[PDB]
């Protein structure tokens, strides 16, 4: 069970996901991330079956890549987030589907910031919040409860923390620490983890 | 096995030469005319037919491709079948995804581009054939070529096959777009008779009409009613 | 069979691909078309070969095709090719507009046609398209443009070309009276047939000999318009008047 | 123009500067090659089909020499031309034929079976890597509505059907033989269908023919299936004949 | 113009002929068998001083035990020289033994003759490769060096030359060479032979040597060791 | 000139140009000579060295265990043809748990080579084989040929020189239903040798030898092993 | 599908579409590449000026990938081809291997898709060579060239196209260590290099670098002027 | 020039290339068919080129069903493939069909066959003329012979090869319709002697084979001891 949770403001998204992998009744691995930067301003985050996750989501990033590398501009926010909708219904019915649940939040020079939500089935939804995983259900209405449009970053930072104490309060997983990371005009900034 | 090269390529002056040819197999065949009136379209040709021990009912030249769409040729009848089978079943193909009958323009592209890729695909000759086709849709009729390039063009009125030049310049003396149908019948005869040499019958000669109520040959009996007056 | 075979992919002793030269002299006989951008739009304007009296003009134009909400082309060459890749050109950018739900950049969906092109001259021993086409269309990316391909598979940008026949007497009026930055819609017009004026020398020109098509911009919207007869005709009209206030 | 000639245009089906194929029109010049000639005449009540037997050799097998062939009960043929390739479309016409009832659940229209094998002749025509087949097929049988039926096929693809025919070396000159003779008749419409036939061969090649010289096959609107005369039925025509 | 696969009236395939004389316009390579390991030398051909000599590699490790060394159209050689790694990686992996020199040779050697246009894959060969090939190693049989041509005939040689100047070289192997002969003095013999045949003046960056023993692996002589090796010849 | 470069076209006089040349390829090749007695076949082979220095090719190949060919002409096809034969072997073993009679396999070589004859773009293969076998009948020797022909031999030479050891054998050919195996492969030995010019001999370096019969599985003898059968010739 | 053998051998064992390929290469626009000490240059010759032209659309200096960059010479369309199937090489390289690509390694399959060209049925060679230039991970600056046979090799600087010999002849006598000291000289020399044969003095002349983990910068008309003044100005005393 | 394709017509309308074929099959020693009145008897003069050959090399006489012979003339290898076809299209008829192929359906099927490589250029045509033999209470003795054109005719008697028209003028002085197969074979064998040209090629084996009341319809080689006679009979014949 892997946590992601997105919150756009104004100018900026804010990211950040668990840093734990997971086997069985053991963490493997307390410092995995869960972001793949698919270009100066996007980031794609990814959860679900073990393979899947990371097949699909190095796929759509060398794809992304490879399209500013024949172009010489880069896709979109909103067109990246088409391009793996595209892929992920494309192969849901065949030999091949991924399981795989995204968040992905970018930040475009002229439409401002975006983040996207996309469940296995590959339904896409474009939401001003978000999160996956069991940890969801625990913190949506805390965003829900708290968030506001015009949220400043400072504000969103201590929003996120609000769902990640939530998390070590009442979530029966051990889940101690998170990545963040903020996208805006001026590209990917890495934020200090929240740890517990 | 099947050749895979194109058969027919550029020469050095940018010519297309096998076109070329097939375009002189469709000169040297037996005269076609089309005439758009008012109300309807008329084709008409004439029968290549030697002896009287030709049974003339038992094929035919002008031939419905839907219940609203006809044609007629100039050039190689064999080659013609070709194209006959392929619209019909490209009218099909059409009614079966949109439920409305192919219209004339529609099904007249379609068939215009399976004549370009016998121009380029490996191991073929062009066709030699140019299509007259005629159609009603949109409360409207059309009269359409199309040639052995894959090329088509929409018709007022036109001639093709031998002394094609001189039945064009007949119907541009002939032709107003007033006209009704029964008169255009009239001067698609009339064009006919331009280059026949051996006496007129309803037995060496067939037409079809396009209106309102569809695309149908004319009967012997019919074709002889309008011969009469010439 | 090798007996049979013409062999149109292969090269000539001095590195030159017969076949494409070839068709590029099939394009040089076709109708004149040329393009040109200005700073609120483009234009392509063409001579129609299809003039005989009984014709019966059912479609909106002859040789201009729209080949999605953003862009258009017109072609030189042999009709039934341009057919065949126009018809590929709409597929490619409804291809790129399900992919990324929004619409094929202009210049992205040339080089995929000329992918193509370039394609039957290095394999497959087929003959090559014998097409040249003019591409006009608006992008978020670059804006208004004007794009020329020919049989080789090769392609460039342009502010203002021609293709077909005279060409290069069309491209001497055109670097010549051409204003870089400063051209509008009605100037590139005015100069449009200025241009066909001079290169129709088949006759005094006449709305019933050229296609002229716009394409703007408008509400956030592109906007593509075949020009109507009526139209055309004040266009020569007025270039008529200047040509007489020229002298004095 | 008059007969000129292109690369390649006298080795394979692309055209002759003057739009013709040259590769067809040699497969016509193959029909003649074995020598023979074959006529067909319907009436209101049959159609007939005739064809000469030559048998050099006394060492065949004469029962084997034969180029009348069944496609269905129904439907018989007569082929002219290249053996091999003549028994190649008779069996491709057997395959069509049977096919056909198989998918549609009723027996193929002559019209329809003379069609099918002339568009299947007609791909030879315009694809290169094969020729044409050097034969013609005569085919008869009764339509439930039209009566009796003859229809003729060539290596060009062309096709029709007709009231008298023929194939081979004399076809011009039986052509003119039944063109005169029909003008002739009431409603253009030829009677004594297997004395025409038999009247028409042996007058074009001069022959005054023994039973075992010629071939016979009809079909009746009384008896629809096709029929091989034997030699005492085709003496008893040749004595009739002799006799007036 | 006939097809690839056409005979000739004496019985060779044209396109083998037509392979074989381009070995000719190849670089000098030589290749000596001595009780104590295989050498391999070539002429490198050096046509500008801007270009690296080092980017000239006209000998290759096959596998440890195994190098190769080629003369003609060298961008042929590469999907040779590539099937012969993955052979001996295949028979490693299968047999967990190490594939003998002629075993590799002949798995080489199969490729020639696979060229033709009616009969194969979409984008099968279309003719025979321009390339010649010296094997030279060392198996349970001791140092053994194989020669193979265009013809896809392979066969054992005590030494050989191959390229342009072969003929020539290969008179003065014959003079040189004995079965007692040490694999110092096969290495100073090579390079000899090269020095007279080379159109260029011999150096330590315009050769390459290489060689392999029953000690130690496929060995590329350096700069420093090839400068030693010149000193006396 | 037109009838000379596809197989697929006969020439007016009703030959095959391209078979006829690939034939060529085995008159080419060195000698070799096979023999059979009531009890054994042998192959014996020339082996040339392009220089002093190479160390002859090979010539002489293991089928089955009562199987071995030897070769003349393309080399490349030969091994192609070898690995067929080898395969049909392994198929009926593995099949039927017995070996395939000598002249089945022949058979199948007849219809693996007369494809290409017949089929535009192929050649024939350039090689002809002489083929030792022991089966059921007894011991073989058959030849093949690039036409895809294949004969039943008493012997056979095939190769440059190759007329001067048929003449050889037909000459003593009555002898060689009785011979023990020494006195054989001697005159394989004898055969083979009148195909060299005057001076030179047979050596233990340009001989091989192929053996296989009643008591003795198909074996190759080369180099020092040829020794034996070289001493007491002549 | 089309599966006639197009490059074949001919008697003394020619490639003749391989060598007419090379004839294409030999009509294209100059190119130049030189190797710095922390620093590699692409300059090409334009093509005909064209006042009317849209510049950005004819580049003939490409990005492969962020560390790897190529310049060629002759069919430009068949130019296109290759350097796209290489941009999807080099990213199926950092899916795989997690690094960017040596210039080595995708100079080699470059030059291995291109002698795929002249060994397979049913088409003809590519008629470009390529100048690949860029830094390894370890920084080692890099220069390759590949031709239409396949083959390939690294220099310290060259030229392609129309002109290469005397360019060629040029960059022997002038690339010294004094000469590419500095990243200002390095330019210098390949612009020097190409006013040997560029026609209109340039004026028609495209230029690019490449720094150390630094991406291809092209400089515009205003910078490349400036390089020109600075030389012209130096050869006068 | 016309004639270097089969799927090329000449302006005569003929296909040069098969005419070609033939002439490969006419350059070959001479096969002979005898149908009579209880079967049907092949020989075949078998050119021996080298003494070096073992009796029985190179047969031109094959099985292809159990009640089926087949004699060829021509090119031996595109024979003997044709006789792989003719025994494959045997061994199917049974499968599919559950009785044995009758005869004129294997000739007539193996017939399409070689008609098949008359039409293209992607092939050639067979370099081979053949005849099927067969008997059974039911369809009596049959003999058919097939040409490369792929024509197949029935016949009382046959030859191919190159003294063809020498062997069926005397196969026309026997009255076939009432000998018996052991009457037959040495009519057989004289009629090879005839026709053998004894200075020109100097050595042959006579090849014989039957099928019949006497072998119950199985397609055999005449024994050993009735051929010796039956050559005998020929060789003082020729007297
Ligand atoms: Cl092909
Ligand atoms: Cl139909
Ligand atoms: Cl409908
Ligand atoms: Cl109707
Ligand atoms: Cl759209
Ligand atoms: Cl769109
Ligand atoms: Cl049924
Ligand atoms: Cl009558
Ligand atoms: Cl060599
Ligand atoms: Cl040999
Ligand atoms: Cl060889
Ligand atoms: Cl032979
Ligand atoms: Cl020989
Ligand atoms: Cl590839
Ligand atoms: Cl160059
Ligand atoms: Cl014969
Ligand atoms: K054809
Ligand atoms: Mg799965």
């Amino acid at each position: 069970m892997e946590y992601l949770i997105g919150i756009q403001g104004p100018d900026y998204v804010l990211v950040a996901s668990d840093r734990v992998a997971a086997s069985n009744i053991v963490q493997m691995k307390d410092d995995h991330d869960k972001m793949f930067k698919m270009s100066e301003k996007i980031l794609l985050l990814c959860v679900g079956e073990a393979g899947d996750t990371v097949q699909f989501a190095e796929y759509i990033q060398k794809n992304v890549q490879l399209y500013k590398m024949r172009n010489g501009y880069e896709l979109s926010p909103t067109a990246a987030a088409n391009f793996t909708r595209r892929n992920l219904a494309d192969c849901l019915r065949s030999r091949t589907p991924y399981h795989v649940n995204l968040l992905l939040a970018g930040y475009d020079e002229h439409e401002g910031p975006a983040l996207y939500y996309m469940d296995y089935l590959a339904a896409l939804a474009k939401a001003p919040f978000a999160a996956h995983g069991y940890g969801a259900f625990l913190t949506l209405s805390i965003l829900d409860r708290y968030y506001t449009p015009t949220i400043s970053r400072e504000r969103a930072v201590e929003l996120l923390r609000k769902c990640l104490e939530e998390l070590q309060k009442r979530f029966i997983l051990n889940l101690p620490t998170f990545s963040v990371r903020i996208i805006d005009k001026n590209g990917i900034h890495d934020l200090d983890n929240i740890s517990f | 096995r099947g050749y895979s090269f194109s058969l027919t390529t550029f020469s050095p002056s940018g010519k297309l030469v096998q076109i070329e040819y097939a375009l002189a197999a469709v000169a040297g065949g037996a005269p076609s005319v089309g005439i758009k009136a008012a109300n309807g379209v008329v084709l008409a040709t004439e029968k290549k037919q030697k002896s009287i021990l030709y049974d003339e009912r038992s094929v035919h030249k002008v031939e419905p491709i839907t219940k609203h769409i006809g044609l007629v040729y100039s050039g190689m009848g064999p080659d013609y079948r070709v194209l006959v089978h392929r619209a019909r079943k490209l009218a099909q193909q059409y009614y079966l995804v949109y439920q409305e009958p192919i219209p004339t323009a529609q099904l007249v592209q379609r068939v215009a581009s399976v004549m370009q890729e016998y121009t380029q695909s490996g191991g073929v000759r062009p066709f030699g054939v140019s299509l007259l086709i005629c159609g009603w849709n949109e409360g409207r009729p059309y009269l359409f070529q199309s040639d052995p390039s894959g090329a088509y063009f929409a018709w007022k009125a036109t001639a093709m096959g031998k002394n094609y030049v001189n039945g064009k310049t007949f119907l541009e003396k002939r032709y107003n777009e007033d006209l009704e149908l029964e008169d255009a019948i009239h001067t698609a005869i009339l064009t006919l008779k331009e280059s026949f040499e051996g006496q007129m019958t309803e037995d060496n000669i067939e037409v079809g009409i396009c209106n309102e109520a569809g695309f149908r040959r004319l009967t012997p009996t019919e074709v002889k009613d309008y011969l009469a007056a010439i | 069979s090798r007996r049979y075979d013409s062999r149109t992919t292969i090269f000539s002793p001095e590195g030159r691909l017969y076949q494409v030269e070839y068709a590029m002299e099939a394009i040089g006989h076709a109708g004149t078309c040329l393009g040109i951008l200005a700073n609120d739009g483009v234009l392509l304007a063409a001579e129609r070969r299809n003039i005989h009296k009984l014709l019966d003009e059912v479609f909106f134009s002859e040789k201009i095709y729209k080949l999605n909400e953003d862009m258009a082309c017109s072609v030189a060459g042999i009709t039934s090719d341009a057919n065949v890749l126009t018809n590929e050109l709409r597929l490619i950018a409804q291809r790129y507009l399900l992919q990324y739900q929004e619409p094929i950049p202009c210049e992205q969906l040339v080089t995929a046609l000329c992918d193509i092109k370039q394609a039957y001259t290095q394999f497959g021993g087929k003959r090559p398209f014998g097409v040249s086409l003019l591409y006009i269309g608006w992008d978020k990316h670059y804006g208004f443009q004007l794009y020329q391909s020919d049989p080789s598979g090769n392609y460039g940008g342009w502010k203002a070309t021609c293709i077909g026949n005279n060409s290069a007497a069309a491209v001497s009026m055109l670097k010549q009276d051409y204003k870089e930055g400063e051209m509008t819609l009605k100037s590139a017009l005015a100069l449009a047939i200025k241009v066909l004026n001079k290169t129709m020398d088949v006759s005094k020109l006449s709305a019933e000999k050229v296609e002229i098509a716009t394409l703007t911009r408008e509400n956030g919207k592109t906007v593509i318009r075949v020009l109507k007869q009526k139209e055309v005709e004040q266009l020569i009209k007025k270039h008529e008047e200047e040509e007489a206030k020229a002298e004095r | 123009s008059r007969g000129s000639s292109a690369g390649f245009d006298r080795h394979i089906t692309i055209f002759s500067p003057e739009g013709r194929l040259y590769q067809v029109e040699y497969a016509f010049k193959a029909i003649n090659q074995g020598g023979l000639t074959s006529v067909a005449v319907r009436g209101k009540d049959c159609a007939v089909i005739v064809t000469q037997k030559k048998v050099p050799d006394k060492l065949l097998d004469s029962s084997t020499v034969t180029h009348l062939f069944k496609i269905t009960e129904n439907i018989g043929c007569v082929m002219t031309g290249m053996t091999a390739d003549s028994r190649s479309q008779v069996q491709r016409a057997r395959y069509e034929a049977a096919n056909w009832k198989y998918k549609y659940g009723y027996e193929i229209p002559v019209d329809m079976l003379c069609k099918r094998i002339a568009d299947i002749s007609q791909v030879y025509t315009q694809n290169a890597e094969m020729r044409p087949l050097g034969c013609c097929m005569i085919l008869i049988g009764i339509d439930e509505e039209q009566g009796p039926q003859v229809y003729k096929c060539d290596p060009a693809g062309y096709y029709c059907g007709f009231k008298a025919t023929a194939a081979g070396v004399k076809q011009t000159e039986s052509t003119s033989f039944l063109e005169k003779k029909v003008k002739k008749k009431f409603d253009w419409t030829f009677e004594q269908t297997v004395e025409t036939a038999i009247t028409c061969l042996s007058t074009v090649l001069s022959i005054d023919f023994k039973p075992s010289e010629i071939e016979v096959g009809v079909v009746t609107v009384e008896n629809p299936k096709f029929r091989i005369l034997t030699e005492a039925e085709i003496d008893a025509h040749l004595v009739a004949l002799a006799e007036r | 113009d006939r097809g690839v696969n056409t005979f000739s009236p004496e019985g060779r395939l044209f396109q083998v002929e037509y392979a074989i004389e381009a070995i000719k316009l190849g670089s000098t390579a030589i290749g000596i068998q001595t009780s104590e390991g295989v050498c391999l030398a070539v002429e490198k051909r050096i046509t500008s001083p801007l270009m690296e000599p080092s980017s000239i590699e006209k000998i290759v490790e096959i596998d440890a035990h195994i190098g190769c060394a080629m003369s003609g159209l060298i961008a042929d050689a590469k999907t040779l020289i590539d099937k012969a790694r993955v052979e001996t990686q295949n028979h490693w992996f299968t047999y967990n033994e190490t594939m003998t020199v002629e075993s590799v040779t002949q798995a080489v050697s199969n490729l020639a003759l696979q060229f033709g246009e009616e009969d194969a894959d979409p984008g099968a060969m279309s003719r025979p490769f321009g390339v010649a090939l010296l094997f030279g190693g060392v198996d349970e049989k001791g140092p053994q060096l194989f020669h193979m041509d265009p013809s896809g005939t392979f066969v054992q040689c005590d030494a050989r030359a191959i390229g342009s100047a072969s003929e020539g070289a290969q008179s003065s192997l014959q003079e040189v060479y004995h079965k007692s002969m040490t694999l110092k003095e096969a290495i100073k013999s090579s390079l000899i032979i090269l020095k007279q045949v080379m159109e260029e003046k011999l150096n330590a960056t315009n050769i390459e040597l290489a060689t392999v023993q029953p000690g130690q692996n496929f060995h590329m002589f350096t700069k420093e060791e090839l400068e030693e090796v010149i000193k006396d010849i | 000139n037109q009838y000379d470069n596809d197989v697929t076209v006969w020439s007016p006089q009703g030959r095959i140009h391209q078979i006829e040349y690939a034939m060529e390829a085995v008159k080419q090749g060195s000698a070799t000579v096979g023999l059979k007695s009531k009890t054994h076949a042998v192959l014996v082979a020339l082996k040339r060295a392009q220089s002093e220095l190479a160390a002859h090719q090979k010539k002489i190949l293991h089928v089955d265990n009562h199987i071995g060919i030897s070769i003349a002409g393309l080399t490349a096809d030969a091994r192609l043809l070898c690995n067929f034969m080898r395969q049909e072997c392994l198929d009926s073993r593995f099949v039927f748990d017995r070996p395939l009679p000598v002249s089945r396999l022949v058979s199948l070589i007849g219809s693996k080579t007369q494809i290409p004859t017949q089929r535009y773009g192929r050649r024939p293969y350039g090689v002809g084989l002489l083929i030792a076998g022991y089966d059921d009948m007894g011991p073989h020797i058959f030849q093949t040929c690039p036409s895809a022909n294949y004969f039943d031999c008493r012997a056979m030479s095939i190769g440059a020189r190759s007329q001067s050891a048929r003449t050889y054998l037909e000459r003593h050919m009555s002898e060689f239903m009785e011979c023990n195996l020494n006195e054989l492969v001697k005159h394989g030995l004898r055969a083979l040798r009148e195909t060299l010019p005057a001076e030179q001999d047979l050596t233990t370096k340009n001989v091989s030898i192929g053996i296989v019969g009643k008591d003795l599985e198909f074996t190759i003898y080369d180099d020092d092993d040829v020794s034996p059968f070289l001493e007491g010739l002549e | 599908s089309y599966d006639r053998a197009i490059t074949v051998f001919s008697p003394d064992g020619h490639l003749f579409q391989v060598e007419y390929a090379q004839e294409a290469v030999k009509k294209g626009s100059t190119a130049v590449g030189v190797r710095g000490r922390d620093i590699v240059v692409l300059g090409v010759e334009k093509k005909s000026v064209a006042k009317l032209q849209d510049e950005r659309t004819v580049r003939k200096i490409c990005a492969l990938d962020d560390n790897v960059c190529m310049a060629f010479a002759g069919l430009t369309a068949d130019a296109r081809i290759v350097i796209n199937r290489a941009r999807v090489e080099c990213q199926s390289h950092r899916l795989t291997v997690e690094d960017p690509v040596t210039v080595e390694y995708i100079t080699r399959y470059i030059a291995s898709l291109k002698q795929r060209y002249t060994q397979s049925n049913g088409r003809r060679p590519f008629g470009i060579s390529a100048l690949i230039v860029g830094f390894d991970f370890d920084g080692t600056p890099r220069l390759y060239q590949t031709d239409p046979s396949g083959t390939y090799h690294a220099w310290k600087a060259n030229a392609i196209g129309r002109g290469a010999k005397s360019v060629r002849e040029f960059l022997e006598k002038n690339y010294t260590d004094e000469a590419i000291e500095t990243d200002d000289l390095t330019i210098k020399l390949v612009i020097k290099a190409l006013l040997e044969v560029v026609q209109s003095g340039g004026k028609n002349i495209e230029l690019a670098v490449m720094r150390r983990d630094q991406s291809l910068k092209i400089l515009n008309p205003e910078e490349i002027e400036k390089y020109v003044a600075e030389i012209e100005k130096e050869k006068e005393e | 020039g016309y004639d270097l394709s089969a799927s090329t017509f000449s302006p005569d309308g003929r296909v040069f290339q098969v005419e070609y074929a033939m002439k490969a099959v006419e350059n070959s020693s001479t096969a002979i068919g005898i149908r009579c009145k209880d079967g049907v008897v092949f020989g075949v003069e078998k050119l021996v080129l080298s003494k070096l050959y073992e009796e029985g090399s190179n047969k031109r006489l094959f099985n292809v069903d159990r009640h089926v012979g087949m004699a060829v003339a021509g090119l031996l290898a595109d024979a003997r493939s044709l006789a792989d076809i003719a025994r494959e299209e045997a061994s199917n008829f049974r499968s599919n069909f559950g009785y044995n192929i009758p005869l004129k359906h294997l000739a007539d099927r193996v017939a399409m066959y070689v008609h098949a490589y008359t039409l293209y250029s992607a092939v050639r045509p067979f370099g081979c003329s053949f005849m099927l033999g067969s008997y059974s209470v039911n369809d009596g003795a049959q003999l058919y012979m097939i040409d490369p054109s792929g024509v197949s005719y029935g016949y009382w008697g046959c030859a191919i090869g190159k003294a063809r028209q020498a062997a069926k003028t005397e196969i026309e002085k026997l009255q076939m319709k009432e000998m018996t197969c052991r009457d037959i074979v040495k009519e057989v064998a004289k009629i090879i002697y005839i026709v053998h040209d004894e200075v020109k090629d100097k050595a042959f084996e006579l090849e014989l084979s039957w099928v019949g009341e006497l072998t119950n319809g199985r397609h055999e080689i005449v024994p050993k001891d009735i051929r010796e006679e039956a050559e005998k009979y020929a060789k003082e014949s020729l007297k």
